[PDB]
């Protein structure tokens, strides 16, 4: 099934994980994770690197394989289709038709569906996102304040 | 059925968090 996706990374993701190690190739263990891990670029916590190494372990050695390995350092990222499916809800809300919220719009949602939602927590939402000192939010920041947890 | 029930599905769980302060 395909659905592109990136080359680049895979390119360069599958050149450090091939040329390395020594007495053999094909796949590294545990500490050789890290090394290949490392080189590949980014270098954030070691914290995610340690649970990770040791949640592959299944009915085998450490050894990992290459497919494995871009798979996990890809899933990092989340993989999940969600533009369109946004956009549509951005039609919903919006009601001029641009690419920035306005409150009367978001209100607009929020009395529809009913809940209740008095007008106070529409201004304490623009007040906690809000790039710039605009009573509006961008597509961007709106979607970076969406999706909780 | 594929539609808009998806985005309910979005702005309903947002909201009912963010809901309380
Ligand atoms: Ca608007
Ligand atoms: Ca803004």
């Amino acid at each position: 099934m395909a659905d592109q996706l990136t080359e680049e990374q895979i390119a360069e993701f599958k050149e450090a994980f091939s040329l390395f190690a020594k007495a053999g190739a094909g796949t590294i263990t545990t500490k050789q994770l890290g090394t290949v891990m490392r080189s590949l670029g980014q270098n954030p916590t070691e914290a995610e690197l340690q649970d990770m190494i040791n949640e592959v372990a299944a009915a085998g050695a450490g050894t990992i394989d290459f497919p494995q390995f871009l798979t996990m350092m890809a899933r990092k990222m989340k993989d999940t289709d969600s533009e369109e499916e946004i956009r549509e809800a951005f039609r919903v809300f919006d009601k001029d038709g641009n690419g920035y919220i306005s409150a009367a719009e978001l209100r607009h949602v929020m009395t529809n569906l009913g809940e209740k939602l008095t007008d106070e927590e529409v201004d304490e939402m623009i007040r906690e996102a809000d790039i710039d000192g605009d009573g509006q939010v961008n597509y961007e920041e709106f979607v970076q304040m969406m999706t909780a947890k | 059925t594929v539609g808009k029930f998806y985005a309910t599905f979005l702005i309903q769980e947002y909201f009912r968090k963010f809901k309380k302060r």
